[PDB]
């Protein structure tokens, strides 16, 4: 047993922003990384605005169906539903708030359908 | 620290 939880993302690290702010994974805001990601140039923030959430059957896998861009573009991915999804004015969420925070100790909003979801790019 | 990148997750490789 280590004496915290792992430092990558789980409950409790300090994530170090690109404007250099030092947070908790927890109190990180969506504009926290909308930033991070606009005060740099190798790094960007990505709409997609999820229109359907679909179970797959598979050992928590849900495939989110993300309309990306105002141009709608429909991208159906089998995600985890234990990733934690950012969502770009909407909040810090995960696809299963339950499982984020029960394995990696870490809180979660419900992402759902309306959701626009931030991809972010590191170049 | 961590890189902010941490917690942030792909939907994949948009288009």
């Amino acid at each position: 047993a280590p004496p915290t939880l792992p430092p990558y993302f789980m409950k409790g690290s300090i994530i170090q922003l690109a404007n250099g702010e030092l947070k908790k994974v927890e109190d990180l805001k969506t504009e926290d990384f909308i930033q991070s990601a606009e005060i740099s140039n190798d790094l960007k923030i990505d709409s997609s605005t999820v229109e359907r959430i679909e179970d797959s059957h598979s050992p928590g896998v849900a495939v989110i169906q993300f309309a990306v861009g105002e141009h709608r573009a429909q991208v159906s991915v089998e995600v985890l539903v234990e990733y934690p999804f950012f969502v770009f004015g909407q909040g810090w969420s995960s696809c299963c708030p339950e499982r984020t925070s029960q394995l990696f100790d870490l809180p979660c909003s419900k992402l759902s359908v309306g959701d626009v979801c931030i991809s972010l790019t590191l170049k | 620290v961590f890189p902010w990148h941490s917690l942030v997750p792909f939907l994949a490789p948009s288009q």
